[PDB]
Parts: C-alpha cells; sequence; structure tokens
C-alpha cells in the first residue's frame, strides 16, 4: 500500500510539467499580442509617420 | 559586431524602424560606416 500510494503520487506531480508548459505557453502568448482595434489601423499608416 | 554565416533566413519583408521600442538594441545606418570594418578584440597574453 505505501509504495502503491507513492507511485499514485510521483505519477500526478511528474504529469504536471506538462500542462504546466501548456499553461506558460499561453501566459506569454497573451503579453505579447496588442488589441488588434489598436493595431488594424496602425500597420495602414507606416513609413509615413515622419 | 555581425556573425558570418546565419542560422535562419527572415523571410517576412517588413519595415523595421516604425517598430523601433519592439526589441532592446539596434543601430541603422545608410553604407559604409567604417566601423563594421573594423577588426578589434581584447587578448590576455600569458597565463603565470
Amino acid at each position: 500500500r505505501a509504495i502503491q500510494q507513492l507511485a499514485r503520487n510521483v505519477q500526478a506531480v511528474l504529469d504536471s510539467f506538462e500542462r504546466g508548459t501548456a499553461d506558460q505557453m499561453l501566459r506569454v502568448l497573451m503579453e505579447k499580442a496588442p488589441p488588434l482595434s489598436l493595431l488594424a489601423p496602425f500597420t495602414l499608416y507606416e513609413g509615413r509617420l515622419a | 559586431r555581425p556573425a558570418i554565416l546565419p542560422s535562419g533566413q527572415i523571410l517576412s519583408n517588413i519595415e523595421v524602424h516604425s517598430h523601433r521600442a519592439l526589441f532592446d538594441i539596434f543601430k541603422r545606418f545608410r553604407s559604409d560606416d567604417n566601423n563594421l570594418y573594423g577588426a578589434e578584440f581584447d587578448a590576455l597574453l600569458g597565463t603565470y
């Protein structure tokens, strides 16, 4: 029983490092993106903003 | 202080300078800066 519980515990701890990177990916991609509303018209004055 | 042989060929033909602050350090010039064509380094000559 002790060893089966230890195995059932390491199975869940080692698992979390997959959902973990799956979450960090969203966490980092969310901060790059400027809202499209604030981006669609900006890319139509490029080169001219002197 | 450029590299010689690159790693990835960037493909998006996009304006650069208009996106100034998107990255940390960048310098632009026209041509023949005469600094880029300058060899320079700092060597240590002996260990004892």
